[PDB]
């Protein structure tokens, strides 16, 4: 589990931007199709997306550019 | 005679609503029947979706199914009986039958 | 989906377009076969089918007929939900006024036509007639006639004149009336005429006309020509057990309207006798008004069972209505409730959730996970498995539960820490195990309390329990940064027993090589928990740039403090654990752990502290016995002395030396002194009594009394409660404050006989009954402050202003009560603050003053810091992120999207629960320390005597040492005889000034002869004979008893030279004469000298409220009854006509409107002279200051400082702490209203009260233009009136009078753009405050693309 | 048998409970001696002697009892019913004074201080600072947890205001009142609030649609508009007020 | 009630605010078991069908 | 905590403020008058010795006490 989200806050600043960015990524993984960027420790999607935000490899700009890349290659 | 200043209109339950376990026990059935019908020729699948109301408008009688298939009603009855026989055995019946708690 | 909620009247064509069919018969259903009768109040033809996809007869039942309208009974085959949205309409054969628009007070019908209310209701019920454009003969438009007047009118004026009666006449009146024509006539009457209040009401009517034109409403829609009936499934008639149906009263009311309407149709088509027809029309009107709002015109009808039938208006309004009780708070699925127990083994983020309570809350997730893992074929097999509790369901449930938080919520959620998210732990039992540390947050003990559990279902909702509402993220209270993870009662006593010392215990004085060896010594049984000892401990310090420089040394500590040191995280010092560790010290240790090491180390420290406290409290075996309440053996002789003094007083009363009340007071004083004596004796026997031997004779230390340990550690107890157990119970009190004189001289250890016990039950039951209300009316202040201050949200990172508050310590009386580090901590400064010699650019403008900058501030001893406040923020419809500062709890800086308004209300209202529910009342300066003199309003003269005297009025003197900080503040009177004067740095043991309340001096400017000019005795002065000194005195009096010949004339004392010339006042050419009002005795003679401010005229001769009512009243912004009038304008003062209750007080400015004058209530003690130049924003008579006064005079920061200081006074009186950000937010909502002084280029009315933000933005964008803005004047309202004015009529109908709000909205045709927290919740959308704030911003960007 | 917090005595000033712990320890100590005498059978003489000692045992009291008017088998019914401890009367403001308690303790073989040394059950070590241990009369109120505990996910719903009703006493969910709405507006929990007042309470389509999504492994909702607001619209519109939703 | 042998002492937090730490001999010996007599009822009314 | 545990603080505030106002009603300082401020008679040595700083004779005190008893 994850006791504190203090580290994930600094990566994104706002505590509400963090929730909205992590719910987005965790729903990408949940429904669906996308995979975690981090070795999942038998976690749920919520703490997985939080832990990925902790490591700086998930955020609004990264998720949006990942949107754009697949929007391109969907064609 | 309660604590919240409650009224008699708050305890009148609802006997027409279908419980969301009973709507998710109907969509599961729709998916199961679409699967078990997919395991079948277009003859049986089309004639069963048409004879019954499955994924379609008004279920037609035998003559309408025949006019759609250009065949007489008794052939339609034989085909549907054939398909139901095929569905009655396990490997086509285990999944549908679990929807029967009887 | 949908943008704002539009509102207006309803055209009869619009009401006919809503309906799906007329309702002609008053039939509900058949009595044998319960199918809808017709064409009646329940009809399948209008209101859809009564069964799903099924015609009424039965001819059409298959889904294939979906949508068909059956040929037989015309029942459209469709869903039975359709029976819950279709509306009908009753066609009133006669018109019928809308009671909302005839009793709205003002009557909208009435004030539109400008026909007064009784005239309207007299034409309504056919009491009279009203002409309607009665031709070119005799009459007015709205001229009401009596019956016979109309009869004789029809004779002499046959036609070319038409006067109607009843609601038909009002309909014709509103119809024929043209709004723009009358609006023009109102323009002419408003600008061609000047009669102030008449034009106020005139312009109100004018604004109403312009609103009725701006909207699409037509005035003739206020008369119901067509009545729509609610869909049946909202007014249902349901079968109960036994066949006895159950109906909502709306069926009764619709039936009574329909019968009367049909009977009116009948009588109309019979040519009936028109008096009977009048009665039918009147009864139908009354029925329609009972239907629309019962009990609004007459008496509620009736009901059938002797109780007032509720109507549609009752369905909306009321505490038990629809806007409130199922619209704002409703029942909720996925939720349970259970008795909470403790379970101290939990980590701070998790809580035990019963297996049986968890298998019901997660049944959807469990069904999904079963059907997913293939353990069950389908949802039905899954349901059966869960229903029989198969062996695998507990693994499936442990997997569902794992990262899924649940919301735990106690009943009175006073503050937001009452709904906290925990991670569940599937526990065996039926009781939630709640972590001990959280119970201070919940305010919850385990005497049977219960809690509700909810499951945050969706992804975005179950990352908010993880990121916002989780138990570990919330360790600081939002009302003040202090951590609310305080260990409470077993933990502070475990830690007190651990970290203490004994004079000689096992293994005293043995050097230890670290905490590990101390623990191994204790566990081995070779050294006690408190044995003084030396241990080599290595502590770290991260004052380096993130690096922890270590340091090891032989501390002289005990084994307890040693063992406790292993628990502390890295970067804390050893002095944090090397005292005896009470409760205060125990939570200060946590506050330092936070303020050094952030959140995660503190979160681990919390449960480590808790586990080790419980462990060593259990190790201590600290029980309590009846021998632990050692009563002092000096109690008996003290009580004998007290009874002796009381007998002495009884004899002195029987002797005739004191009244009865005086004997009562002296007896109570004796018994109170004796009680304090006995309590001090018992405490001196308790605290130190442990006497031990160290290498010989003896020694006393802090006692190990179990009860004393509880009292001293802070776990439980005080001196008062231990005193009642050991000393005496002292004097009881009757409920109304009447202190009983027979004191309970016993404690509970020894007995209490019958009489003392019965005496004590009085105050006992009073206290019990008082907390039976304070629980019932629990959160009424938070409710009232979440109404006024709800929709504030931090919506901008910076407004970029330069305005703030000059925050300083509250240095009142002696030493400060609240330093600068308390009140400037967490707020961003308004301006770069330099050192006193300025020395540098010390603190930049927009730096958040966290702990480091407060260190910087009180190294340099900075005394005043300007810090940005939220009442000055230049944001629009919100508050900048910087004009709110640092947010507590989370403790970094408020991020835009914080709902700071709800938080401010909850932080003023949860602490307020700890306050008293009742409102209760309560020569030479003994200056304290060494320091320098500080003058405010420096105008002093040194007499010939050498001492100083204040020739000014409000000279304030401060003792300010060499620190730069102010250390003492004092208000000096008008010219006290100051032993020390100006700037004179002196030390303690030296009084700063002598004075006398029998001595208010009228000291002059220069020395000289006091001639008497403008003085003739018998008209203004009084003959005070010097029987005390042997002279004559002519004392100054007013016109109270002297006649009016020279009554207004003032006795002038001309201070002149020895030659006779008028010595001027140095500074102004008006000579040094004084006009004296009364209360100043004159002991001079005519032609007599005085020194440099000698004694010319000498004037002879702390209660604070504290109840929570003293906060509801502080915020409600009312007017006191002794309101200290202030100085409205600068310049000089004149006194005029007297003896009226308003003596003229003229204020001649320097260069302004010189004839300015006001009134003075001459019952008051006027405390300012007439020659002194009045200063604007200054007091004249002395008494309590009014808030509106300060707001108009000194500025918004003046009113905010006053309100903040008063609320902080009442909060610090009880020791309850709350930050000032919250009260500044409540104030910022309080003074939200501007007023238009000058219309200017602006486009508001002349004296119109407008939203200050509106005028702000308008005149600001004009200031960007070339046109002069409007000169506003800021108002100041009470919370229950600052909430009354709200933009959105949804929220306003929520917490106000609903009928008034909806009537105003209907006439005005307001459009409610849902942009408030309280409106969106009602319409089911995201509140535009927190997580949904980005969503609402994206919505505002989509709109106006 | 039971372990009670010491700290509830000083704050909640009820010394009666610890006084009764002491007097109950005394009364069971006078019963333990009788039980030992009754199992290592002595005879009715010495048993009668000890009971007569324990029965006088005080200051001037109106409980004059003498075990000589008692048939020898009338002293063994008594000696059996005092086996589990002797009762002790104590009229309300006329009770046993603390000296009487200490004397009755000394008549048994308990410590006069009313306090015993006790060892940890787990570590077997001795608690420092001896503890109060005595027989206290404990009642079981019928605030039983088997009635307080309930929970609900999806059950019945009311007919007019389609909200969770329940009726299993009580299968209805919890009342998410107004103070809780303010508590969730205090956090920025907009999604929690929204689902707490539309999908879990009122919206009739969103809830059956989300019960499918929960089972389908998809945790995401389409909230819609609460039937409370639909009803309020219908009622306002059923006045003369045209209230509509601008698109 | 029942006269139980109570010891006034903390014991590891399991009686924190006002909890009670009850041994297992108290539930073994059945000296707080209670008997509770509910009454359910099935009424066969006369519906229209 | 329990309803008997904040009721204590209520009763405590109540008796505390009551005793406070009553023992403030007493006078402890000294300003020896030697003559009443209502009837002018010398406040005797006994009465002025019991209450230092007494300001009224016995009977004037009784009169004013009664008058204030009616709250007028
Ligand atoms: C809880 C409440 C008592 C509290 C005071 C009791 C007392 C009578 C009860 C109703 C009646 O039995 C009629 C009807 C019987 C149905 O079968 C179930 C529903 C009904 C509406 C019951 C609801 C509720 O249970 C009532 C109000
Ligand atoms: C006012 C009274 C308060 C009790 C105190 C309320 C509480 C619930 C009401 C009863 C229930 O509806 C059940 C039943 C339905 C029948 O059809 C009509 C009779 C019954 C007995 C009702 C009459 C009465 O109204 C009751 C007793
Ligand atoms: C009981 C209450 C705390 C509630 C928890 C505390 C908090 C403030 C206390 C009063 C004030 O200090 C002023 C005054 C001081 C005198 O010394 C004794 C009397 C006064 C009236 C005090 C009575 C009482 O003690 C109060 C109400
Ligand atoms: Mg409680
Ligand atoms: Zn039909
Ligand atoms: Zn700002
Ligand atoms: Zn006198």
């Amino acid at each position: 589990a994850r006791v504190t989200v203090q580290d994930a806050v600094e990566k994104i600043g706002n505590r509400f931007d963090l929730v909205l960015v992590a719910a987005r990524r965790a729903r990408q993984m949940q429904v669906g199709g996308k995979d975690p960027l981090v070795p999942e420790e038998n976690d749920k999607t919520t703490v997985i997306a939080l832990r990925e935000i902790e490591e700086g490899l998930i955020n609004n700009q990264i998720l949006d550019v990942r949107e754009r890349q697949e929007q391109q290659e969907q064609e | 005679g309660d604590d919240e200043d409650s009224h008699l209109g708050d305890f009148i339950e609802d006997t027409t609503l279908e419980l969301p376990l009973d709507s998710a026990t109907t969509e599961s059935l729709r998916a199961a029947t679409h699967d078990v019908l997919a395991g079948l020729t277009a003859r049986e699948a089309k004639v069963l979706r048409m004879r019954f109301g499955i994924d379609m408008n008004t279920d037609y009688t035998l003559e309408e199914v025949g006019k759609q298939f250009d065949v007489t009603r008794e052939r339609i009855r034989q085909i549907e009986a054939k398909a139901l026989r095929k569905l009655r055995h396990p490997s086509r019946s285990e999944v549908l039958r679990s929807f029967l708690d009887d | 989906e949908f943008d704002a909620i539009k509102i207006a009247l309803a055209s009869p064509d619009m009401i006919r377009s809503w309906s799906f069919g007329e309702v002609k018969k008053p039939e509900t259903i058949n009595y044998r076969t319960f199918k809808p009768e017709r064409d009646g109040l329940f009809c399948a033809r209008i209101f859809g089918p009564v069964k799903d996809y099924e015609c009424l007869c039965g001819k059409y039942k298959r889904l294939k007929h979906r949508g068909v309208i059956c040929e037989k009974c015309g029942v459209e085959v469709t869903q039975t939900k359709v029976r819950r949205e279709r509306m009908g309409h009753i066609e009133l054969a006669s018109p019928t006024a809308h009671i909302w628009f005839l009793k709205s007070l003002p009557s909208r019908i009435g004030l539109l036509l400008d026909m007064p209310l009784r005239d309207i209701e007299r034409v309504l019920y056919f009491e009279s007639y009203v002409v309607i454009e009665g031709g070119m003969t005799n009459l007015e438009r709205q001229q009401i006639l009596t019956e016979e007047q109309y009869l004789d009118a029809l004779e002499e004026f046959g036609d070319e004149f038409d006067a109607k009666m009843g609601a038909e006449a009002i309909q014709a009146l509103l119809k024929s009336m043209d709004l723009e024509q009358e609006c023009e006539q109102l323009r002419e009457e408003l600008n061609e005429t000047n009669s102030e209040t008449k034009r106020k009401k005139l312009t109100k009517r004018i604004k109403l006309l312009e609103a009725f034109v701006q909207s699409g409403n037509k005035p003739e829609w206020m008369i119901l020509t067509v009545l729509p009936v609610l869909p049946p499934d909202l007014r249902p008639l349901v079968p109960l057990d036994g066949g006895r149906f159950a109906t909502s009263d709306l069926n009764d009311l619709y039936r009574r309207v329909i019968n009367r309407n049909n009977r009116l149709k009948r009588l109309l088509d019979l040519a009936a006798p028109d008096i009977i027809v009048r009665n039918e029309k009147r009864m139908l009107q009354e029925a329609v008004d009972a239907l629309l709002d019962n009990g609004r015109r007459g008496r509620a009808i009736t009901g059938s069972n002797k109780r007032p039938l509720k109507s549609l208006a009752d369905m909306i309004k009321g505490k038990q209505g629809r806007f409130r009780q199922n619209l704002l708070g409703k029942r909720v699925d996925y939720s349970g409730r259970s008795v909470i127990t403790v379970g101290p083994y939990l980590r701070l983020h998790q809580c035990g959730l019963p297996k049986k309570m968890a298998l019901e809350l997660f049944k959807p997730f469990i069904y999904g996970k079963l059907e997913l893992r293939g353990l069950a074929t389908t949802i039905k097999a899954a349901k059966k498995m869960v229903e029989r509790e198969e062996a695998v369901v507990w693994d499936i449930l442990d997997e569902v539960i794992r990262e899924h938080p649940v919301l735990l919520n106690r009943a009175p959620t006073l503050h937001r820490l009452g709904i906290q998210a925990f991670e569940p732990v599937l526990i065996e039992g039926k009781a939630i195990q709640l972590h001990p540390l959280v119970c201070a947050a919940y305010n919850a003990d385990f005497d049977g309390d219960q809690m509700a559990v909810h499951v945050p279902l969706t992804l975005e909702a179950q990352l908010e329990a993880r990121a916002l509402m989780m138990s570990t993220n919330n360790i600081l209270s939002p009302a003040n940064g202090e951590p609310i993870i305080v260990p409470s009662q077993d933990v502070v006593l475990g830690l007190y027993y651990m970290t203490r010392d004994c004079v000689n215990a096992k293994g005293e004085g043995m050097v230890l090589t670290g905490p590990k060896e101390a623990e191994r010594l204790y566990r081995s049984g070779l050294a006690s928990l408190h044995a003084r000892v030396k241990v080599r401990i290595t502590e770290y310090e991260k004052d380096a740039n993130g690096e922890l420089v270590a340091k090891t040394s032989l501390k002289d500590t005990t084994v307890g403090r040693a063992i406790l040191w292993m628990i502390v995280p890295k970067g804390l010092p050893y002095s944090i654990v090397n005292q005896a560790l009470g409760k205060k010290a125990i939570s200060k240790m946590l506050n330092t752990c936070y303020r050094i090491l952030g959140l995660k180390p503190t979160v681990i420290f919390a449960d480590q502290i808790m586990y080790t406290g419980f462990a060593y409290a259990a190790r201590s075996g600290a029980s309590v016995g009846i021998d632990d309440m050692v009563i002092p053996e000096k109690k008996h002789e003290i009580i004998s002395e007290a009874e002796a003094e009381v007998a002495e007083i009884q004899e002195q009363f029987q002797s005739g030396l004191v009244t009865a009340g005086e004997r009562y007071n002296k007896v109570i004083d004796i018994w109170a002194a004796a009680n304090d004596r006995v309590s001090k004796a018992m405490m001196d026997n308790l605290q130190t009594e442990t006497v031990i031997n160290r290498d010989g004779q003896e020694e006393k230390q802090v006692s190990f009394n179990s009860i004393y340990m509880m009292a001293d550690s802070g776990a439980r107890g005080s001196a008062a409660q231990i005193r009642q157990l050991a000393g005496m119970r002292g004097l009881m009190a009757k409920p109304d404050g009447s202190i009983i004189e027979t004191p309970i001289t016993a404690n509970f250890r020894e007995g209490l006989n019958v009489l003392q016990y019965f005496i004590s039950t009085h105050g006992a039951r009073k206290g019990l009954a008082d907390t039976a209300l304070k629980t019932a009316n629990s959160g009424y202040l938070t409710r009232r402050l979440v109404d006024v201050a709800q929709d504030l949200v931090v919506t901008e990172d910076d407004c970029g202003t330069h305005e703030g508050i000059m925050m300083t310590p509250v240095i009142e009386g002696g030493d400060v009560k609240e330093p600068l580090r308390d009140r400037v901590l967490g707020r961003v400064t308004a301006e770069d603050v330099l050192k006193p010699g300025t020395a540098d650019i010390l603190v930049p403008r927009n730096t958040l003053l966290h702990e480091q900058w407060c260190d910087l501030l009180e190294e340099n001893s900075v005394d005043a810091v300007k810090v940005r406040s939220v009442v000055s923020c230049d944001t629009d419809f919100g508050v900048c992120a910087h004009c709110y500062g640092r947010d507590l709890a989370r403790g970094h800086i408020i991020n835009k999207g914080e709902a700071i308004g709800v938080i401010a209300a909850q932080s003023i209202g949860e602490p307020g629960t700890q306050l008293t529910m009742r409102t209760f009342h309560i020569s030479s300066i003994q200056v304290k320390n060494k320091g320098s003199i500080k003058l405010s309003n420096v105008k002093s003269v040194v007499n010939s005597s050498g001492k100083l005297v204040i020739t000014s009025r409000n000279t304030e003197l401060k003792l300010i040492d060499e620190f730069g900080r102010t250390k003492e503040s004092y208000k000096v009177p008008y010219g006290a005889v100051l032993a020390k004067g100006d700037g004179e740095q002196v030390a303690g043991g030296e009084t700063v000034a002598n004075w006398d309340p029998h001595t208010m001096p009228v000291i002059t400017e220069v020395s000289g002869f006091v001639r008497f000019t403008d003085m003739i005795d018998g008209q203004t002065i009084t003959r005070q004979t010097d029987e005390l000194t042997g002279l004559s005195s002519l004392v100054v009096l007013d016109s109270a008893e002297r006649t009016a010949g020279g009554k207004d004339l003032r006795p002038a004392l001309k201070i002149v030279d020895a030659q006779g010339n008028d010595v001027l006042i140095p500074g102004t050419d008006m000579p040094a004469q004084y006009f004296l009002p009364g209360k100043a005795i004159v002991q001079l003679e005519d032609g007599v000298q005085i020194s440099s401010g000698d004694t010319l005229a000498r004037i002879p001769q702390k209660d604070i409220t504290g109840g929570l009512p003293r906060v509801a009243d502080l915020f409600e912004a009312r007017r006191p009854k002794e309101p200290a009038i202030l100085a409205e304008i600068s310049g000089i003062v004149s006194f005029g006509k007297e003896t009226k209750g308003k003596r003229r007080l003229v204020i001649t400015p320097v260069d302004g409107s010189d004839p300015y004058e006001e009134m003075i209530p001459k019952w008051r003690q006027l405390n300012v002279f007439e020659g002194e130049r009045v200063e604007r924003g200054d007091v004249i008579s002395d008494g309590p200051e009014a808030p509106h006064d300060i707001l108009r005079l000194r500025g918004v920061h003046a009113v905010t400082r006053y309100i903040v200081n008063e609320v902080q006074d009442v909060y610090r009186l009880q020791g309850v702490k709350i930050n000032d950000k919250h009260i500044e937010v409540i104030v910022r909502q309080m003074l939200r209203k501007a007023t238009i002084v000058n219309a200017g280029s602006s486009d508001f009315l002349e004296g119109e009260q407008v939203e200050y933000s509106r005028v702000k933005i308008a005149n600001r964008e004009l200031e960007a233009n070339g046109k002069v803005g409007a000169t506003y004047s800021r108002d100041l309202l009470g919370i229950t009136k600052a909430s009354l004015a709200t933009e959105s009529f949804i929220s306003a109908a929520s917490f106000q009078e609903t009928t008034r709000v909806l009537t105003e909205a209907a006439v005005a045709g307001k459009r409610d753009e849902l942009r408030g927290l309280k409106e969106n919740v009602i319409v089911g959308r995201l509140i535009p405050a927190g997580t949904g704030y980005a969503y609402h911003q994206d919505r505002m960007r989509r709109r106006a693309a | 048998d039971i372990v009670l917090n010491p700290l509830g005595v000083p704050s909640r000033m009820n010394i009666g409970q610890i006084l009764e712990t002491h007097l109950g320890m005394a009364a069971k100590g006078i019963g333990d001696k009788i039980n030992a005498m009754l199992k290592q059978q002595q005879e009715v003489a010495k048993l009668r002697e000890f009971i007569q000692r324990a029965y006088d045992l005080g200051a001037d009291v109106r409980q004059k009892v003498d075990l000589s008017t008692f048939s020898d088998e009338e002293v063994m019914r008594l000696a059996e019913n005092l086996r589990k401890g002797m009762p002790i009367a104590t009229p309300v403001f006329d009770g046993a004074k603390e000296a009487e308690i200490k004397e009755l303790l000394k008549l048994g073989d308990l410590p006069t201080s009313g306090q015993i040394r006790l060892y940890d059950g787990r570590t077997g070590e001795q608690f420092e600072r001896p503890v109060t241990v005595g027989y206290m009369y404990m009642l079981k109120l019928n605030h039983l947890v088997d009635d307080k505990m309930h929970a609900r996910s999806t059950g019945s719903y009311s007919l007019v205001t389609q909200q969770p009703l329940g009726g299993k006493a009580q299968f209805g969910g919890q009342r998410f009142g107004e103070m809780e709405v303010w508590a969730l507006e205090a956090y920025g929990a907009a999604y929690t609030l929204q689902e707490m007042l539309t999908v879990k309470s009122d919206d009739v389509n969103g809830r059956t649609k989300m019960y499918k999504n929960i089972v389908d492994g998809n945790h995401q909702m389409e909230p819609g508009m609460p039937e409370s607001f639909n009803v309020l619209l219908k009622e306002i519109r059923s006045l003369g007020i045209n209230i509509e939703l601008e698109d | 009630g029942q006269n139980m042998r109570v010891a006034f002492m903390p014991w590891n937090g399991y009686n924190f605010e006002d909890s009670i730490l009850v041994s297992e001999r108290v539930v073994q010996e059945d000296r707080f078991t209670t008997i509770h007599i509910q009454e359910l009822a099935c009424v066969s009314r006369d519906t229209k069908l | 905590s329990d309803e008997a545990d904040e009721a204590y603080s209520v009763t405590e505030q109540l008796t505390m403020t009551g005793i406070n106002r009553i023992r403030q009603k007493i006078n402890a300082h000294g300003i020896p008058v030697y003559l009443c401020e209502a009837c002018g008679n010398p406040i005797p040595e006994a009465r002025r010795k019991i209450f230092p700083g007494v300001t009224l004779c016995v009977e004037c005190q009784a009169y004013q006490e009664r008058q204030r008893k009616h709250y007028a």
